[PDB]
């Protein structure tokens, strides 16, 4: 996944 | 990469103990709501892939064995474990339906050298539990 | 070589030294609030993304009744400890 | 509530 | 109200009950990859996301070196206590 | 929104307590190698907009009066704070010059209702200390 | 190495 601020 | 492997067959075992009734020696109160707990938490991490099993009021020596022996099983084709205690408790310790034991020594039992077949996976452990007698008297 | 206490995740339901709250007709705080989370982002966020918002739901939405003024309107904050050493996803 |  | 003990972050460089080591000429490991990892990310990643990379670092990079049979070749994994409520970002 | 509040005039306060040096009673060595540390670690912090502070040596007096009177400055104007102690340690706590404190102690002046301005916000605490004496073989 |  991706950690999307 | 960054993240944990979870391309295994199996995302993990997952075992849950649920300790609602003690021994009258012990002195410990019945945990009532327990159970809506343990209910909940079998639908939830079910979900997630975990095979769970639920064992209730255990005796210090069966919370043990029962870690022992899971951490005596194959887990080359799982992805993680996962395991979620119950109880009542006090610093460091957790209780069975007879007394206390050591959380130390319940999760020692899957250390990397201990466990070949967890090594490089994630090990869990959810802890419901007291851990002293101080009170969060909050604040606005 | 790895350290044997490597990747281990200790998620307890309160910090050390203090009490942990269970409503009888609910169940306990920690638990209530971990399952919310999980059954609504189990699948979709990290593993300490998820027992961050835990710990915000535990020390927003709860606090203590009790007819005994000493354990009236008390809070609580769980504890995570992580030794894990990569991100974790329950899926793909 | 109660405490564990 | 909020709880006393909530929003505290503790990055330990090992685990209870364990020793911590550090290189007269470099500096403690803890110390060498928490830096090593800030200059590289410190602005575009999450606080834990951080700090499990440095759990990787200092699991994977070293291993202790001593005339002393006893102290050598030696594993280190470090703790992160977390009681935060949301996710922490250094930039915006 | 699920992330803390970045938007203050600073980044915070960050405070180094670099202990190199000990108090020939407590049979603790000099620990070569922490200056580089101190240096590292400042250089870093600084670099990402905190206002470090270096304090060098300190008994376990300075150190609970130093973070006592950080803890009664006013930090409404800034997003978070940091702390880093770099010395020697034990299970649960850490070496001054002097002797042994208690990390609890010294952290505890940060709580909510004893330092109102640093509410709901992040309070960082990075240690580089023993705490005990046990070995980790490691596998593999 | 040494040990802290």
């Amino acid at each position: 996944q991706g950690h999307g601020e | 990469t960054y993240q944990y492997n979870m391309n295994f067959e199996k995302l993990g075992k997952c075992i849950i103990i649920n300790n609602k009734n003690f021994d009258k020696v012990t002195g410990m109160g019945v945990r009532n709501g327990t159970d809506k707990d343990a209910e909940a938490l079998f639908k939830c991490f079910r979900s997630l892939g975990f095979d769970v099993i639920v064992y209730n009021d255990c005796s210090c020596a069966k919370m043990q064995d029962l870690l022992k022996k899971a951490s005596e099983e194959d887990h080359t084709n799982a992805a993680c474990f996962a395991c979620i205690l119950l109880s009542h408790g006090e610093e460091n310790v957790i209780y069975g339906k007879d007394g206390v034991t050591p959380i130390k020594d319940l999760t020692a039992h899957f250390r990397g050298d201990r466990c070949k077949t967890l090594l490089e996976k994630p090990k869990l452990f959810f802890i419901q539990a007291c851990r002293g007698t101080e009170l969060d008297d909050g604040i606005q | 070589k790895i350290p044997v206490e490597a990747d281990f995740l200790f998620a307890y339901s309160t910090v050390p030294g203090y009490y942990s709250w269970r409503s009888p007709g609910r169940g306990s705080w920690f638990v209530q609030a971990l399952c919310s989370i999980l059954e609504e982002h189990g699948k979709d966020l990290e593993i300490m993304q998820i027992l961050t918002r835990v710990n915000d739901r535990v020390a927003r939405h709860f606090e203590s009744q009790s007819d005994d003024p000493h354990f009236h309107e008390k809070k609580q904050i769980p504890c995570v400890v992580s030794m894990l050493t990569k991100e974790l996803y329950f899926s793909q | 509530d109660m405490q564990x």
